[PDB]
């Protein structure tokens, strides 16, 4: 636990997490892109909505 | 020690047995030699290689 | 500082077998005078090889092939370079090549190895340009066109510094130099072995097992690879650095691996000099 140093009175939103993949990840594979996830049929082209 | 029986912790690796000089010459990625029944037959001195 | 190259002869891809080739140490244990067998990803024996080709035929017409093809990455690549002048100088892998994904570059600037695992904005046609000056008689190299930007680098290696002669060497392929390159839970395993050899035509026949090189820890999903070549520019080849460039001779072969057991004999010396493909 790491609460008295990575928790803020505000709020320490500097740790993110991916929620939204298309695919599950590979064992020790790391993704870092921010592309836009379409979850419905009609396709995103980088907008958010 | 060599030529006796001793117990010995090579890099990990515990057994039992004599160690005596070799003519094998291992390839530098190599630490272990293993023979038709996959013991450990052959070792590297991680000091005196 | 991407460059589109030009003036390239349109050709049909060329094929050929590997007999025996692509075999690698297994683990990094010693085996000697034993006939051991293993189950691991193997370039089959006989197998159907793409073939490329970078010459510059004089004619009218000629030949003037420059082959740098994104090629697929199914589960691991065979890469034999038969060359002389070092004109296949890296690979980089990826699945979409360009800043969407991260990718892995691993090149020879002719002064250092870079490795970066990192999100490259790749070039259509990345290469790189090695000048001939006529009053020195050097070559020198004076072009990286391989990426146009890198952003958000995670893996960084630099060799140590040094030379590299890029002399456009004429006759002979005089070094054969094999590649097996596998992604496995993470971990880019880099497999090498050189051999002297002598031929101008086709792969060699014999056997020569791979011995493990590198084990990089990048972490990224690949799917597709690009060999990085390096052209010729001089006094002759006059252009607008898109049709300006020669290719000096060089040729490069790439097969796949696929899950094979292989029975590998190890001699007395703890080498494996023969193999069967089950
Ligand atoms: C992955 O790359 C992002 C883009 O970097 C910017 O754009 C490049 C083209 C280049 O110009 C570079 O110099 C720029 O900084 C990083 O930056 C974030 O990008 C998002 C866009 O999705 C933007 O909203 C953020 O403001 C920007 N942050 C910063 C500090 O520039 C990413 O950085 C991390 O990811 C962000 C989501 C954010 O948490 C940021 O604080 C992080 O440092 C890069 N991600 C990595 C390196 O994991
Ligand atoms: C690794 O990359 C490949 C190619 O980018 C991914 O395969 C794609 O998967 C999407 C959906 O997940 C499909 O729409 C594409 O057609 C696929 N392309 C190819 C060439 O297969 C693959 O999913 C990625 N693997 C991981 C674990 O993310
Ligand atoms: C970059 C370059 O221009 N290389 C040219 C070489 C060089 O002049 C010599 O290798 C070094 O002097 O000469 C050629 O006739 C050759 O051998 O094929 C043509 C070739 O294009
Ligand atoms: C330490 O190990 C090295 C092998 O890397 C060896 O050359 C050296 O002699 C060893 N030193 C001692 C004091 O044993
Ligand atoms: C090279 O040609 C391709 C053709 O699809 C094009 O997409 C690319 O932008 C061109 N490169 C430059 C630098 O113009
Ligand atoms: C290799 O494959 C190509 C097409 O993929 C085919 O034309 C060629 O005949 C094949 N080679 C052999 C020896 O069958
Ligand atoms: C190749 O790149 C390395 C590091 O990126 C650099 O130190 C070296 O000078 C470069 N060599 C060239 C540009 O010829
Ligand atoms: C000749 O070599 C020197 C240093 O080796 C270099 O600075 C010079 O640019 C070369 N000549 C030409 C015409 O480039
Ligand atoms: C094994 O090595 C020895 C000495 O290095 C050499 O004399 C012998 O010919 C080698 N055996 C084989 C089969 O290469």
């Amino acid at each position: 636990n790491s609460n008295n140093l990575d928790s803020k009175v505000g709020g320490n939103y500097n740790y993110l997490y991916r929620l939204f993949r298309k695919s599950n990840l590979k064992p020790f594979e790391r993704d870092i892109s921010t592309e836009i996830y379409q979850a419905g049929s009609t396709p995103c082209n980088g907008v958010e909505g | 020690v060599k030529n006796k029986c001793v117990n010995f912790n090579f890099n990990g690796l515990t057994g039992t047995g004599v160690l005596t000089e070799s003519n094998k010459k291992f390839l530098p990625f190599q630490q272990f030699g293993r023979d038709i029944a996959d013991t450990t037959d052959a070792v590297r001195d991680p000091q005196t290689l | 500082q991407c460059v589109n190259l030009t003036t390239r002869t349109q050709l049909p891809p060329a094929y050929t077998n590997s007999f025996t080739r692509g075999v690698y140490y297994p683990d990094k244990v010693f085996r000697s005078s034993v006939l051991h067998s293993t189950q691991d990803l193997f370039l089959p024996f006989f197998s159907n090889v793409t073939w490329f080709h970078a010459i510059h035929v004089s004619g009218t017409n000629g030949t003037k092939r420059f082959d740098n093809p994104v090629l697929p990455f199914n589960d691991g690549v065979y890469f034999a370079s038969t060359e002389k002048s070092n004109i296949i100088r890296g690979w980089i892998f990826g699945t979409t090549l360009d800043s969407k994904t991260q990718s892995l570059l691993i090149v020879n600037n002719a002064t250092n190895v870079v490795i970066k695992v990192c999100e490259f904005q790749f070039c259509n046609d990345p290469f790189l340009g090695v000048y001939y000056h006529k009053n020195n008689k050097s070559w020198m190299e004076s072009e990286f066109r391989v990426y146009s930007s890198a952003n958000n680098c995670t893996f960084e290696y630099v060799s140590q510094p040094f030379l590299m002669d890029l002399e456009g060497k004429q006759g002979n392929f005089k070094n054969l130099r094999e590649f097996v390159f596998k992604n496995i839970d993470g971990y880019f395993k880099i497999y090498s072995k050189h051999t002297p050899i002598n031929l101008v035509r086709d792969l060699p026949q014999g056997f020569s097992a791979l011995e493990p090189l590198v084990d990089l820890p990048i972490g990224i999903n690949i799917t597709r690879f690009q060999t990085l070549l390096a052209l010729h520019r001089s006094y002759l080849t006059p252009g607008d650095s898109s049709s300006g460039w020669t290719a000096g001779a060089a040729a490069y072969y790439v097969g796949y691996l696929q899950p094979r057991t292989f029975l590998l004999k190890y001699n007395e010396n703890g080498t494996i000099t023969d193999a069967v493909d089950c």
